[PDB]
């Protein structure tokens, strides 16, 4: 039962070669990138910024 | 085709080479030879006189005379042809020989057997197919090997060995691992001591050396002697620890001694078995084939001989004609239903009609189920309601016979008359003169509608998918499996269990719920199952549990492989365990739709290999044939197939036992037909029995060793009981019975006993549970048995009196015991025995829900033991104040005795809850096959299923205090 | 030899990945986010309650219109709700009662569902006759359908218990691509903003980034001590969060190829059933198996608030495309909208 | 197309008097129609094979059987017979008789594959007695009629059929023309061979047809059915060249298919004012199975019973002392003008027949050539004991009137096979019995009685009746016992 273990172990090593052949980015820049995204869209997220009840379809009005 | 040389009787027996169609029928083949003989015969006159029926076709399979019984078998499947090709026998040889009529000895033997059974086995009146008869010819082969599988010496002596570990309390009563063997012999009573882990062979060898210089003969040798108990016949031989004998272990608890006596080997020839004549039926007897061979598709119409059941998509359809009751007992209407187990697969009623003694419909009902989706165990259930709606009759019919062929033609069936165990019966009313009759038609077919055998193949689904399921699903999967077997399974569970089938198979405790979901109404789903059960490594090695294997044998699981695996786990039990549940298994053959099975052949091979089992098996089946006519034909066929196996001696013993009972019932009933005249007439009647053939040596039914003898007429009396039992006091017939006492027996008429026999079986099962936990409560199971209808023999417990008599004679109870136990040491010992028994009976009855009774049914022994009687008629249980005063504590105070009362109960109560799986089955399975579901809940209501053990103590004691209240 | 040399080469490339990853681990997100103003307390109120389901709800999914939502339930029905009006636009009864997932198509025309029946049954809301007719039975999987998301009206990705995923073409009913590489049942998935990437969570306690275009595993993320129960992308598409039975959440950035943040608390001991981000992503909404749904600061990793509006396990939850409202389904047979 | 719709439309109308005539006529106009309708049937036949309905199998079996007998030629490429074999071959899993119809039909289809048109040549060769040494067969059609009661139009029909219009020389032309056309189809120029055969003499017409019939049957006797077509086609080449007409074949330019109709068989009309059948006996003056005698008897209630006893006598007389029956095989055909009961069972016979050359005459010929399923009614056998104490057997169907002191013994049956006697002798006035099982009408009681034993007193003579009969009467009876009991009647 070597042809299966070998056929499997080859996929593994051919897969790990795929994943390791990537140019990663420094975490500091990875974070900065994500932090600066929220900073940009903080206004456009009513979950973050409570919006006026008038603009809320779920509080002000029953007719839609 | 094939060449076969057939041997004719004409001189030397003439033989000619013929050929037979490869795909023909057994029957056809016969005609082919008939003509050639009639043409090639030197003197055809003899053949002219007779026909093919007079002769039988025998072929020797390695010296074995086989008979090709079935005349509808495929010629190809004949093992002779298959065997010859393996032998390369060409041309094959088969002989033709005329039949012969039975001789008187054969008729005499058959007449002998029929009297024992209470029925006839050759009766062919109230049947409509050769099922019953096929089985009889079929059970021979197991019984020849089983008989060939017994050894002479051990079979006759039948030691009652055991292999359970010694309980703790007995271990106390074994000092220095030794015991005393009081070897009685003639007059020379020689006493010796021996270790508790030796064997009789060693003891006898040493005993002669000790006495090397008793009435022993000089010429003989130690080879010629074997031990035997005194006052009974229960030999002690076989390589085994002397601690491993249920007899030795019995004395140690009793605080008594062992009294052995030398003996001589009982003669093996005394158990000879009459030679056999019936030829060996075909091995390829139940063989049909696979779907490929039995399907029209892919075949030319010229060579079509059978149709696989799975090729037919026509909706099942049945034509009724009418009903006919000769006696006038309103609106009525038949309501047919396809049932499996207890499931109403489909249903189709008919229009209301006027109620005349005969009502005609001539209507076709059509069933959604499809002929390719018929599960082997179907049962067309037919009802005749009355009108708001009341059931009045019923009847059932298999929709596949015993040889894998659908039912076709006109059938007239005689109906019974009213869930229950008997409402699943596949036999027709023998009352063919005043019984409601139904006439139906099943459509014919130019070919038989066979049904092939499932062909398991490797299943890659169980190979790749490891089913390493998400923890959320694994939580829910194991959430239901924990529940008790009584718990219903909703479809979501059914789908959930079904999908993770190859994973839930790893838990042996989940089987009764894995197979409660399978969809039996669809062929493809069933096909998957036969490969699900193809893998059984987990089940094979799992622990042998008997509170679970019973679940498979229960009614719900009617398939042919679900029950097959259950038996294979019972094949590992041992004689001691078999006897414990033997009454449980026998009443569980009443749910099989077929007659032959693994369960039936299992009881056969066990009885033939053991004697004590054989004795008890015989008196259980006979208790049913006479009682329940619904299944009497099923029981009778097996019983006779067994009586041919056990040697002559047991037959003689069986005959003598039945003779005695026969006379008593007449005397009993005759006396009940109607002061001192009764005893005068009784004794007058009794002294006549001596003048009759009343045997002078007959083993008591409930004790293969304890024989009896003549009556002590002066001690044969009638008690002032409404049902007026007969009291009998025989005297032991054993010459060397050290002590001499009466073998009391009671004969109560007017109360059926099956309810009480089963209960006493239960209380004997519970004892084994506490034995493993090394406890005791001093229960007293007294041998009770049933023999007819409302008639049965009971064992009498010496030195006992009903409490009510003492009551009519709370302090009253205290004085009676002290008078019976004047000595304080014995009096205190009696209280100790009174605490154990009072607690144990209170605990056990509560589990079974019959504790609430009257003091009359409760009787107190002289030795301090207490126990109940007459639990056949039916507060948590009885704890009357008089017990409390005897406990040494009055009101609510406490003493060392009272604390033991409450401590022992707690130990016992929590001991049983470990085996609630075993009790939930036994209890209600009895309720089903016992008296003629809400009532069941008492097993699950107060037994505290799935709760903290501490709360069970609280909840349990919440009843004792209430009983005290 | 041949298998051991490949095993020893394998176990060297792994530490090259750990070393290639440890190199970028210059600072943690907790350091960088120390300065940013904390998110505060997200005091949320139950605006709507969606009654009508008879048993446990297994899945729900917002439509691209941010008003409609489907819900699959143990009671075997697939209901379409009008979140704004609470009215049931459709009450579709199902063939298999063991539905486990649902996914409103982005176009709004199709809805899909599936479960232990091993089929992804596609339903049409806008039918010829105005009926609710089944367009397709995407069959072929050898395990229960665990989750699925529409790429379009004609394409849909589904995950299953076969330890593999697959891309389907709805018209042909054929597995376009098969995503092998996982070693366990795939509990959840999430498509990247670009339809060319999607993540998937499995019981093997690992995540894998797939290229929808090709069908290969690009990166493999670890860190969870238990099954991954839920997974979703960071709004931009460069990070994603995973829910597990180990009572912890984790954030992963695609570019950094490692864990950035853990969202957990000593009190939190039960597994995570579901996750969702707010429109901006500053908020991570985690469902829990204690009837609660705690609100974490995605940057600070501090629990800003708690949604406790369910009587049974909070099985599923979602966020609208506009982040205007949050639905949360549960085993109590009720969904709840929040604002 | 309109033709397909009309052919399909006509099919549905019939299967929902002379409707069957319309369908057969509408398909004979064009050779193509035959290959059109057959397909629509197989679609219907394979539908019931799926839906499994029972009411609509026998009608569809005969329509397929008739059309294949009337099909000119099957294209060598077309294989509509193989499609037919598949649909019917999956009926063996059906109840009897639904599997009875098909198993014979499957045998019929396989013969067509071997020797196409073999079915048509067998029928006509015996319908006109054009037998031969190898092929020996015959058939005779006879009309027994009562001019007093029967309508005039039928007599005209009887006269029309009795005319031996066709001549044996003409018959060979039709048979030989049809045989070659079927094998070769439109390829052959029928007009060219038609002229050739007209010249050749009857003796050589007999020779060619006999060998052709032998070749047609022999090909059906060859194992394979596909190449047998070529093998049979090969022999047809030899006969044409030996006889000298090979040009019409081998025609690269095909000829045309002509719808040859079914020739009328031989018929002989007779008057049947007599209620007996002695007239049949008279004619016999001037193989048992190779010849069949189809006798058609018209319908009238008053004629019925007497026909039954007359029919029974023929069964008695013959079955006991067979004279006519031995020579040939009998087939009777009642014609309402009994039928009530025959209707109740088969709605086909009710509509086609009971619903009642010219169309009416044309439809009748369809009924007699295809109806092949007898239907037998139950009759009562009773024996009368005269004052002399003898025994005379009598058979009655409808009723029985008899007749004051008298001995009556009767028993009541039940479907369950259990019988219960009832012996209540009682003086009465008269005894009447109607066939509702008989019904004992005592005078004023009435009960369905199964077995009855009527015993007189002191050998007292009395008169008895039989189904209200006024001709066959026995009197001076003392006792009688009544209990319920080739030349089959024919229905569909
Ligand atoms: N094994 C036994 N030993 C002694 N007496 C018994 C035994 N079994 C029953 N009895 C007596 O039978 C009486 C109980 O009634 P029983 O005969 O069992 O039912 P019933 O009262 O309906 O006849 C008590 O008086 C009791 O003494």
């Amino acid at each position: 039962n070597n042809t299966a273990s070998i056929a499997q172990a080859r996929k593994l090593v051919e897969q790990l070669k795929m994943e390791a052949n990537i140019d990663r980015i420094k975490v500091s820049k990875a974070a900065a990138d994500l932090m600066a995204y929220c900073e940009a869209h903080a206004k456009e997220d009513p979950l973050l910024t409570p919006v006026p009840a008038s603009e809320n379809p779920f509080r002000e009005k029953k007719f839609f | 085709l094939i060449p076969i040389e057939f041997v004719l009787p004409t001189s030397t027996p003439e033989t000619a080479l013929l050929h037979v169609a490869g795909h023909g029928n057994v029957e056809q083949m016969k005609a082919q030879v008939w003509l050639r003989a009639l043409e090639t015969s030197v003197s055809a006159d003899f053949y002219h006189r007779l026909g093919p029926d007079h002769f039988l076709l025998l072929y020797q399979k390695k010296g074995q005379w086989y008979e090709i019984y079935d005349k509808y078998q495929v010629v190809q499947t004949l093992d002779c042809l298959r065997y010859w090709k393996v032998l390369h026998r060409s041309p094959g040889q088969i002989h033709v020989v005329q039949r012969h009529a039975p001789s008187e000895e054969t008729l005499a033997f058959q007449r002998q057997l029929n009297a024992l059974i209470g029925y006839d086995v050759t009766d062919v009146s109230n049947v409509h197919d050769d099922e019953l008869e096929f089985t009889r010819r079929r059970l021979v082969t197991p019984r020849m090997a089983e008989v060939a599988g017994r050894d002479p010496k051990l079979y006759a002596m039948h030691p009652w060995v055991t292999s359970k570990p010694l309980p703790e309390y007995l271990l106390k009563k074994i000092t220095n691992n030794c015991v005393f063997i009081v070897i009685h012999r003639s007059t020379t009573s020689q006493t010796i001591k021996v270790s508790a882990d030796d064997t009789p062979g060693t003891i006898l060898q040493s005993f002669f050396t000790k006495m090397a210089k008793m009435d022993i003969p000089e010429s003989q040798n130690e080879r010629d002697f074997v031990l035997r108990v005194c006052g009974r016949d229960e030999y002690l031989v076989g390589e085994t620890p002397i601690k491993n004998f249920q007899w030795v272990r019995q004395c140690l608890k009793n605080g008594e001694e062992i009294h052995l006596v030398l003996d001589t080997p009982p003669d093996p020839a005394l158990d000879e078995v009459r030679k056999e004549e019936w030829p060996l039926v075909d091995d390829c007897t139940g063989v049909t084939g696979y779907h490929e061979q039995l399907t029209i598709h892919g075949k030319d119409h010229e060579s079509v001989f059978t149709v696989s059941l799975w090729d037919c998509d026509r909706k099942f359809r049945v034509k009724i004609r009418g009903i006919d009751i000769p006696v006038l007992p309103l609106t009525v209407f038949v309501e047919a239903n396809i049932q499996y187990g207890q499931q109403v697969l489909c249903q189709r009623r008919t229009s209301p009609k006027p109620f005349t003694e005969e009502v005609l419909w001539n209507v076709w009902l059509e069933f959604s189920i499809k002929i390719k989706d018929l599960p082997k165990g179907a049962l067309l259930n037919l009802q005749i309601y009355c009108g708001k709606a009341q059931l009045l009759y019923y009847v059932n019919l298999l929709l596949i016979d015993h040889r894998f062929l659908l039912r076709h033609g006109e059938y007239v069936l005689h109906m019974w008359q009213l869930f229950n165990a008997d409402k699943l019966t596949s036999a027709t009313n023998p009352d063919k003169e005043n019984s409601m009759s139904i006439s139906i038609l099943l459509d014919n077919y130019c070919h038989p509608i066979a049904l092939p055998k499932h062909r398991p193949t490797p299943d890659p689904e169980g190979d790749r998918v490891r089913a390493e399921m998400p923890n959320q699903l694994r939580k829910q999967l194991e959430a239901i499996i924990a529940t008790d077997p009584l718990n219903p399974l909703t479809a979501e569970d059914k789908e959930l269990l079904w999908h993770f089938r190859y994973e839930s198979l790893k838990d042996p405790k989940a089987y009764p719920k894995l197979f409660s979901s399978v969809k039996w109404g669809q062929q493809e789903i069933v096909a998957k199952t036969y490969q699900l059960l193809a893998k059984r490594e987990v089940w094979d090695q799992s622990a042998l549990d008997v509170g679970l294997t019973m679940q498979l044998l229960d009614c719900n699981f009617s398939d042919e492989n679900v029950r097959a695996i259950a038996v294979q786990k019972l094949e590992s039990l041992e004689d001691d365990d078999v006897l414990h549940y033997l009454l449980q298994l026998v009443q569980a053959v009443k749910f099989e739709p077929y007659h032959d099975s693994a369960l039936a052949r299992f009881l056969l091979k066990r009885g033939l290999r053991n004697k004590r089992i054989g004795h008890f098996l015989f008196w259980f089946l006979r208790s049913e044939i006479a009682q329940s006519r619904h299944y009497q034909q099923r029981f009778a066929v097996i019983l006779e197939a067994y009586l041919r196996g056990c040697g002559t001696a047991m037959l003689h013993d069986f005959t003598q036992q039945v003779q005695v009972i026969d006379m008593l019932q007449k005397v009993t009933i005759d006396i009940k037909s109607l002061s001192s005249q009764v005893i005068s007439q009784l004794k007058q009647k009794l002294e006549n029995l001596q003048n009759l053939n009343l045997p002078q040596s007959f083993r008591v039914p409930y004790d293969p060793g304890l024989k009896a003898g003549a009556l002590v007429i002066e001690k044969c009396k009638v008690m002032a009981s409404k049902k007026k039992p007969l009291w009998l006091e025989f005297k032991c017939a054993d010459p060397t019975a050290l002590s001499n006492e009466t073998i009391g027996i009671i004969f109560k008429h007017g109360d059926d006993l099956r309810q009480d026999m089963l209960i006493l079986q239960i209380l004997r099962i519970m004892e084994s549970i506490w034995e493993t936990e090394s406890l005791d409560l001093c229960l007293l199971p007294y041998g009770c048995i049933s023999t007819g209808d409302k008639i049965g023999m009971i064992e009498i417990v010496k030195d006992a009196t009903t409490i009510a008599k003492i009551q009519q004679s709370d302090e009253v109870l205290s004085h009676w015991l002290k008078e019976k136990c004047p000595i304080e040491e014995k009096f205190q010992a009696a209280v100790e025995r009174f605490v154990y028994s009072c607690a144990g009976y209170c605990v056990a009855t509560f589990v079974l829900g019959i504790g609430d009774r009257h003091n009359d049914n409760i009787m107190i022994s002289e030795t301090g033991n207490l126990f109940h009687i007459d639990f056949g008629h039916i507060v948590p249980f009885v704890l009357t104040p008089d017990f409390l005063f005897v406990m040494g504590t009055s009101g609510k105070k406490t003493s060392l005795h009272f604390q033991k009362f409450q401590d022992v109960c707690v130990k016992a109560y929590l001991a049983l809850r470990h085996h609630t799986n075993l009790l939930i089955i036994l209890f209600s399975m009895m309720l089903m096959t016992g008296m003629p579901k809400e009532d069941i809940e008492y097993i699950r209501d107060a037994l505290t299923v799935g709760k903290s053990e501490e709360d069970a103590k609280k909840y349990f004691l919440d009843q004792i205090e209430v009983c005290r209240d | 030899s041949e298998l051991d040399q490949l095993r020893q080469e394998a176990e060297q490339l792994k530490n090259q990945i750990r070393d290639a990853r440890k190199a970028c681990a210059d600072a943690t997100l907790s350091q960088i986010t120390n300065n940013i103003d904390p998110v505060g307390r997200i005091q949320m109120r139950t605006r709507r309650t969606l009654r009508g389901h008879l048993a446990k709800i297994y899945a729900m999914h917002w439509g691209t219109d941010s008003r409609l939502l489907v819900s699959a339930s143990q009671d075997g029905k697939l209901i379409i709700w009008d979140s704004y009006t609470t009215n049931k636009v459709h009450a579709i009864p199902l063939r298999s009662s063991w539905v486990m997932t649902c996914a409103y198509a982005p176009s709004g025309n199709y809805v899909a569902c599936g479960g232990l029946d091993n089929i992804c049954s596609i339903y049409n809301l806008k039918t010829r006759e105005g009926n609710v007719r089944v367009s397709r039975e995407l069959a072929g999987h050898t395990g229960y359908l665990s989750c699925c998301r529409f790429l379009d009206d004609n394409q849909i990705v589904t995950s299953s218990g076969d330890t593999t995923c697959a891309l389907w073409d709805i018209e042909t009913g054929q597995q376009t691509t098969t995503f092998t590489g996982h070693t366990g049942d795939v509990m959840s998935l999430s498509l990247a903003p670009d339809t060319r990437l999607f993540v998937s969570g499995a019981c093997d306690a690992s995540a894998k980034l797939w290229d929808v275009r090709e069908g290969m595993c690009r990166q493999t993320f670890t860190g969870h001590e238990s099954d991954i129960n839920a997974i979703c992308f960071f709004p931009n598409g460069n990070a994603f969060a995973t829910g597990s039975d180990d009572a912890t959440c984790r954030l992963f950035d695609l570019r950094a190829d490692q864990e950035l943040m853990t969202y957990s608390h000593d009190n939190i001991i039960c597994g995570i059933t579901s996750v969702s981000f707010s429109k901006s992503g500053r908020l991570l909404l985690a469902g829990y198996d204690d009837f609660n749904c705690n609100v974490w600061d995605a940057l600070k990793a501090d629990r800003a608030g708690v949604l406790a509006g369910h009587d049974n396990r909070v099985s599923c939850l979602g966020v609208t495309d506009d982040g205007m409202a949050v639905a949360t389904g549960s085993w109590d047979s009720f969904l709840k909208i929040w604002n | 197309t309109c033709t397909e719709d009309r052919i399909q439309h006509a099919l549905e109308r019939c299967l929902h008097c002379l409707n069957c005539w319309s369908l057969q006529e509408l398909v004979s106009r064009d050779p193509g129609h035959f290959l059109i309708l057959l397909e629509q049937i197989l679609q219907k036949t394979r539908e019931v094979q799926e839906k499994g309905t029972y009411d609509l199998l026998a009608p569809l079996a005969l329509l397929f059987y008739s059309t294949v007998l009337c099909t000119p030629h099957f294209p060598p490429d077309s294989d509509l017979l193989l499609k037919a074999a598949r649909t019917y071959h999956r009926f063996l899993t059906w109840p009897v008789p639904y599997c009875s119809i098909c198993q014979e039909l499957l045998t019929f289809i396989d013969a067509e594959l071997k020797a196409p048109g073999i079915s048509y040549q067998r029928l006509v060769r015996a319908e006109q007695g054009l037998s031969t040494r190898s092929h020996r067969s015959s058939t005779v059609t006879v009309l027994l009629l009562n001019p007093v009661e029967v309508q005039a139009e039928f007599l005209d029909v009887a006269d029309k059929l009795s005319t031996p219009g066709p001549s044996p020389h003409s018959a060979y032309i039709t048979l030989l023309l049809h045989a070659f056309q079927a094998t070769f189809g439109a390829h052959c120029d029928l007009s060219g061979l038609h002229r050739r055969l007209q010249s050749k003499t009857l003796a050589e017409l007999e020779a060619i047809f006999t060998e052709t019939a032998e070749a047609q049957e022999l090909a059906s006797g060859i194992g394979d059915a596909a190449e047998a077509r070529q093998w049979l086609r090969t022999k047809l080449q030899a006969v044409g060249e030996k006889a000298g007409f090979p040009g019409v074949l081998d025609t690269a330019k095909p000829g045309k298919l002509r719808t040859i109709p079914i020739p009328v068989a031989r018929c002989y009309t007779y008057s049947w004012n007599q209620d007996s059948f002695d007239i049949l006996q008279e004619i016999l003056l001037k193989d048992p199975k190779a010849s069949t005698l189809r006798v058609v008897v018209f319908g009238s209630d008053r004629i019925s019973g007497k026909v039954a006893r007359a029919y029974s006598n023929l069964r008695r007389l013959e079955n006991n002392r067979p004279l006519l029956t031995r020579f040939f095989k009998l087939q009777f055909f009642y014609v309402p003008v009994i039928s009530h009961y025959l209707g109740m069972l088969d709605p086909w016979y009710e509509r086609n027949v009971l619903g009642l050359l010219p169309i009416l005459a044309d439809m009748l010929l369809y009924y007699c050539r295809f109806a092949a399923r007898p239907v037998l009614l139950q009759v009562y056998q009773t024996e009368l004991t005269f004052i002399t104490g003898e025994k005379t057997t009598e058979i009655f169907i409808h009723s029985l009137e008899l007749g004051l002191t008298l001995q009556i013994i009767y028993s009541k049956g039940a479907i369950s096979g259990r019988s219960r006697w009832s012996n209540m002798e009682k003086l009465c006035t008269s005894v009447n019995l109607s066939k509702a099982a008989l019904t004992l009408n005592l005078t004023t009681s009435q009960i369905k009685v199964d077995k009855v034993q009527i015993i007189g007193s002191n050998s007292c003579p009395f008169a008895v009746c039989l189904d209200q009969d006024e001709r066959k009467i026995l009197q001076s009876v003392i006792r009688c016992e009544v209990s319920p009991c080739c030349l089959p009647i024919m229905t569909f």
